[PDB]
RNA sequence: GGUGAAAUUCUUGGAUUUAUUGAAGACUAACUACUGCGAAAGCAUUUGCCAAGGACGUUUUCAUUAAUCAAGAACGAAAGUUAGGGGAUCGAAGAUGAUCAGAUACCGUCGUAGUCUUAACCAUAAACUAUGCCGACUAGGGAUCGGGUGGUGUUUUUUUAAUGACCCACUCGGCACCUUACGAGAAAUCAAAGUCUUUGGGUUCUGGGGGGAGUAUGGUCGCAAGGCUGAAACUUAAAGGAAUUG
């Protein structure tokens, strides 16, 4: 306080902010390649949902529309990219 | 007098305007 | 210069079976006279009696139970039921500020077709480590519950009359049956059948009230 | 000119509350302007305690206060019960005992 | 094009018997010759004739209702409540 | 280990009153009340009273053929005071010392789910 | 709900409206599922019923009158009864139905 | 019975009290809080239905569509007015008991209208935060309400999870409080009443000494009661605000 580095915050302080309200702004979500071992394929699913989605082949089920980040459903894994 | 009082003596008084002025209307 | 002290006749009562004790105390009439008598005219009537008195232990000083006279055999008067109740400086007393308050009833039937309407309490509980200072659930909460209060005091009552039911109330099952389903929505403490009031009976039938004695 | 940042008595986001009717002179009052008092006491009293126990059935028994939540009018609250008056400071604060 | 600005229906009488009865009159003259709902048949066209009397122009079914509309609120809940001690005498 | 009846006091300002019945409750036995013992109308509702009164009511209790009671103490209440008065706190205690047994009170003051205006007007009484 | 359903029919099916067309259909042995007015005359439903019955055609009672019947179909008219022909994509046929 | 104390009042009609049972209409106690929601008026039993909404989440969508607003309009506590229903309660008027020099009152009684509801009116409250709305900036602190994220947190046991409630950190948007004051103010006080003689972000509205007077008049709305619009002549040196000492 009175004289700071506005240009260059620090990842921390930057981290715990708003999506907004970062030096410039950008999303926090995130993608990730989904595969519940019935099947042998990955689809990518979007971490914050609303849509139920539907998997590949089998309609097995895979995530449900939450709050905002979607809950994964039972047997699965992920990575995030 | 109580300010509603006053605002109660002059309704009554525009009452009695508005009867004595119909006598000539 | 009459006094009807010298003019009344005297009765003791005997409550039904499932309790400890049946008899519970004295009554005052007048004379069985040929033209409105001793018996027709009154007997049937009512008594409230705190159950621990007819239960014994005192983990009952709440809870009261209206008996009526239906029947009568020569001064040995034989009442059923007519309700419970709950004493009104317990009920005054787990109502506490900070805490939300949770009632709930439904009107229903059993086997001997009576009718009655029973009642449901409830209040949250602080977890066993929060720090805030009140604990109020959440309307949804509140509605959650009653539901499912109401899931299962009518399947409690169509059990074998009241006469089960009455078997059923004095153990206090009911109470930890609801607090099991709702421990997975919300704390809860307290959590009592408080009242219950009858309200609509089938007819007289000597052979079930006889059933009740021995 | 104004006398309290609460103004009357505790409304701030509301617009109306609803009256209830004093304990002493049936005043009506907004409930939240109004003053109460939770009046538990006991059935018996002092030393009537002795007699009561003494004279009665069971051991020790149990003893239930009488609970009833009390409701003053500012008026009737000044009058006798909490209230005095205080200086411009000790005013503001609402701490109890 | 706006014919009268408050008598309506109510204009035959002039200048006759004083606005508050003339007001009284023209509501259930209002009431009284308008085209209904057929309970039966769906359209709109029970008109009245004679107190009490509303019928259907097709399909000619005649009900008994009130001397100026078809339904009286009485009537309705005398309906409402007759429905409810039925119900208690089969349940 | 006695005969239970009822015993059942009402006592609000003004006067008190004390009457022991059948467990029952229809068929009452001995009563009087605070207006009773003293003639006076200001002294109608005095502890002194209800004492004299619950003495009486001890006697005829015990002279018909009750030796116990269950007390259930009561106010005005409806639409009013809902405070126990002044004269049951001492016609308990004159029917205790009195020589008769206690068992189970609770207070039956009339309480309702609030309403029925209450009288007195908006302004409440004023004097 | 069951309009929803109704609906779904009315816009990817085939259908027709009317006592005397549906009775067509019904001879025909075309009819798969026949939809009731609540104020439509017992004599009529009676009818329908039976010539339902004889060509083993099911019959839903439509709680509801002509005049909502047609809003149903989405029609400003009003009907007294429906005839199912072919159910578009909708379930209506192997649901509740 | 009622009061400071009384009295008018009620009582062989067994009053007041008690007991079982019923009817009527109103209300929603306790839980109820510096807690929620709504444009404001306002809104607290349950259950079903009907459509509505803010906040949050969002690597969705359109892409300047917006801010504020004379005219005009929706809603608008209480009372009041029209036509039905209702009419328990409380209760403008009236009538009484008392008090008083008087007592048209305060207190006690009787109780009309009213209080509730339907279909229409009325459009006013200290309708208050006495404080326009949209946007920016300026300073600390602990609570709480709703949403979300993080945690090899606690508790629930069953076999560990999964839930749920709880705990801690942060983050949006709420209802408020605390402490300071850079700053503002005639002060009281004020995170806006601040960033104004170092005087300009956008926009709406009202005031210009006190009475006369919200009066007269015209217009207009209303069934009415009344609402909106709304002067002057004349008079007058003060009226007023906040604070201090008495
Ligand atoms: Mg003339
Ligand atoms: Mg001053
Ligand atoms: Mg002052
Ligand atoms: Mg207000
Ligand atoms: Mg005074
Ligand atoms: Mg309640
Ligand atoms: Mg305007
Ligand atoms: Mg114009
Ligand atoms: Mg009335
Ligand atoms: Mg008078
Ligand atoms: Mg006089
Ligand atoms: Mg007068
Ligand atoms: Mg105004
Ligand atoms: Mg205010
Ligand atoms: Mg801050
Ligand atoms: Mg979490
Ligand atoms: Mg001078
Ligand atoms: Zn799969
Ligand atoms: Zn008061
Ligand atoms: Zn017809």
């Amino acid at each position: 306080v009175l004289v700071q580095d506005l240009l260059h915050p620090t990842a921390a302080s930057e981290a715990r902010k708003h999506k907004l309200k970062t030096l410039v702004q950008g999303p926090r979500s995130y993608f990730l390649d989904v595969k519940c071992p019935g099947c042998l394929n990955i689809t990518t699913v979007f971490s914050h949902a609303q849509t139920a989605v539907t998997c590949e082949s089998c309609s097995t089920i895979l995530c449900t529309p939450t709050g905002g980040k979607a809950k994964l459903s039972e047997g699965t894994s992920f990575r995030r990219k | 007098m109580r300010a509603k009082w006053r605002k109660k003596r002059t309704r009554r008084l525009k009452r009695k305007r508005r009867k004595v002025r119909a006598r000539s209307k | 210069v009459v006094d009807p002290f010298t003019r009344k006749e005297w009765f003791d009562i005997k409550a039904p079976s499932t309790f400890e004790n049946r008899n519970v105390g004295k009554t005052l009439v007048n004379k069985s006279t040929g033209l409105k008598s001793a018996s027709d005219a009154l007997k049937g009537r009512v008594v409230e009696v705190c159950l621990a008195d007819l239960q014994g232990s005192e983990d009952h000083s709440f809870r009261k139970i209206k008996l009526r006279v239906d029947e009568v055999q020569g001064k040995n008067l034989l009442t059923n039921f007519h309700g419970m109740d709950f004493t009104t400086d317990k009920l005054r007393s787990m109502v506490r500020k900070w805490q939300t308050l949770i009632e709930a009833n439904v009107t229903v039937k059993t086997s001997d077709d009576y009718v009655l309407r029973i009642f449901a309490i409830a209040f949250t509980r602080k977890q066993a480590n929060q720090v805030k200072r009140h604990s109020y659930a959440q309307s949804s909460h509140i509605r959650a519950i009653r539901k499912v209060i109401s899931e299962i005091l009518t399947k409690e009552v169509q059990g074998s009359t009241l006469a089960q039911l009455t078997s059923k109330l004095i153990p206090e099952v009911i109470n930890k049956e609801i607090e099991n389903a709702t421990k997975d929505i919300f704390p809860l403490q307290n959590i009592h059948v408080r009242k219950v009031k009858l309200l609509k009976q089938p007819k007289f039938d000597v052979g079930a009230l006889m059933a009740l004695h021995g | 000119p104004k006398k309290r940042a609460s103004n009357g008595r505790n409304k701030k986001g509301r617009g109306h509350v609803k009256p209830v009717r004093c304990v002493n002179c049936s005043k009506s009052i907004p409930k939240d302007k109004a003053i109460k008092r939770m009046a538990i006491r006991n059935i018996v009293e002092a030393a009537a305690v002795r007699d009561l126990s003494e004279a009665s059935v069971y051991p020790e028994y149990a003893l239930p206060k009488t609970y009833n939540k009390l409701h003053y009018c500012v008026s009737c609250a000044i009058h006798a019960r909490i209230v005095r008056v205080r200086s411009r400071e000790d005013r503001k604060n609402r701490a109890p005992p | 094009a706006k014919r009268t600005k408050k008598v309506g229906i109510t204009g035959k009488y002039g200048v006759r018997y004083g606005s508050s009865l003339r007001r009284q009159v023209k509501k259930l003259e209002i009431q009284q010759h308008a085209r209904y709902d057929c309970s039966f048949c769906g359209k709109k066209t029970v008109k009245r004739g004679a107190a009490g009397i509303w019928t259907c122009s097709c399909c000619k079914k005649t009900v008994a209702g009130g001397a100026y509309t078809v339904s009286t609120a009485a009537a309705a809940t005398v309906r409402s409540t007759i429905r409810r001690l039925r119900e208690m005498v089969e349940a | 280990s006695q005969v239970f009846g009822v015993a059942r006091i009402y006592a609000s300002f003004n006067d008190t009153f004390v009457h022991v019945t059948d467990l029952s409750g229809k068929e009452t036995i001995a009563r009087v009340t605070g207006g009773m013992k003293v003639k006076a109308d200001r002294d109608e509702s005095s502890p002194y009273a209800a004492m004299l009164a619950a003495q009486d009511v001890a006697a005829k209790c015990k002279e018909v053929g009750i030796t116990a009671v269950h007390v259930k103490i009561r106010a005005t209440g409806g639409t009013r005071t809902k405070t126990p008065g002044p004269g049951g706190q001492a016609a308990l205690r004159a029917l205790a010392r009195s020589g008769l047994r206690i068992g189970r009170i609770e207070d039956v003051t009339p309480v309702p789910s609030d309403s029925t205006r209450k009288k007195g007007g908006r302004r409440g009484r004023r004097l | 709900s069951i309009n929803q359903k109704l609906a779904l029919v009315i816009k990817s099916g085939k259908y027709t409206l009317g006592y005397k067309s549906t009775v067509k259909s019904l001879r025909q042995g075309k009819s798969k599922l026949i939809i009731i007015a609540a104020n439509t005359p017992v004599l009529r439903k009676s009818e329908l019923e039976y010539y339902a019955m004889l060509s083993k055609t099911k019959v839903y009672y439509f709680q509801g009158g002509n005049n909502e019947l047609g809003t149903a179909v989405g029609k400003l008219f009003r009907v007294g009864v429906v005839s199912i022909l072919e159910a578009g994509d909708s379930d209506i046929l192997t649901t509740l139905a």
